[PDB]
């Protein structure tokens, strides 16, 4: 859907900001590499970057437990 | 031409950069910094010093010349008698 989807997607289409984009967590024996991974046009990047941080500070604090619910939920089914 | 999106087209080109907090403020700056600025004074110091020079010996010579015109003239008293 147009907004049927996480905060980050739903904005990915609203201005069609993202052609895509994923959350990626390399870890290593004693380190390792979180962060996020996305293509840009070329008027864009600057709103994907500013959207993408918004997100990270808004789950740094304003974290409500539906939300965290709807990621364990599709963690056990990507997991299994 | 006004928006970052769109300037230049520029190609093959790479860039490498720290965060301000990995690196000193004041790097090499009491071996690499003051030879620097001295280059930058030596490169041009003839351009600029030696016309300012004149500059300052019309500036004395004038004072010195209106002052030497006050004095008075014993050549216009001599025979004054
Ligand atoms: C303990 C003892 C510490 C001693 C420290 C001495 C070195 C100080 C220093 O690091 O200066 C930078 C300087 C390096 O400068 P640089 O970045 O390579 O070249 C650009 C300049 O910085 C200059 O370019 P800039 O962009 O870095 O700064 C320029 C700035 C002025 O920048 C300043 O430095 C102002 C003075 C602040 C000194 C703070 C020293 C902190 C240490 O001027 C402006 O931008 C505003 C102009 C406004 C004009 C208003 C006029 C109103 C009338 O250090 C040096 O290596 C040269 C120092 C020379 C000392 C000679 C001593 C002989 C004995």
């Amino acid at each position: 859907g147009v907004h049927l989807s996480s905060p980050l997607a739903s904005g990915a289409v609203a201005n069609k900001l993202c052609q895509s984009f994923q959350t990626f967590s390399i870890c290593y024996a004693e380190t390792g590499l979180l962060g996020a991974h996305f293509v840009c046009d070329r008027m864009k990047i600057d709103d994907m970057m500013f959207v993408l941080q918004g997100q990270w500070m808004r789950l740094c604090t304003s974290a409500t437990e539906s939300e965290v619910a709807r990621g364990k939920n599709i963690l056990r089914n990507a997991l299994v | 031409g006004r928006e970052f999106g769109n300037l230049t087209r520029m190609r093959h080109v790479i860039s490498y950069s720290l965060s301000p907090f990995e690196q000193r403020a004041y790097p090499h700056v009491f071996t690499k910094g003051i030879p620097n600025v001295l280059r930058r004074i030596r490169e041009s110091f003839f351009r600029v010093v030696p016309q300012f020079v004149v500059f300052y010996l019309i500036y004395t010579w004038g004072t010195e010349e209106f002052e030497r015109s006050k004095r008075k003239n014993p050549a216009a008293y001599e025979n004054d008698k």
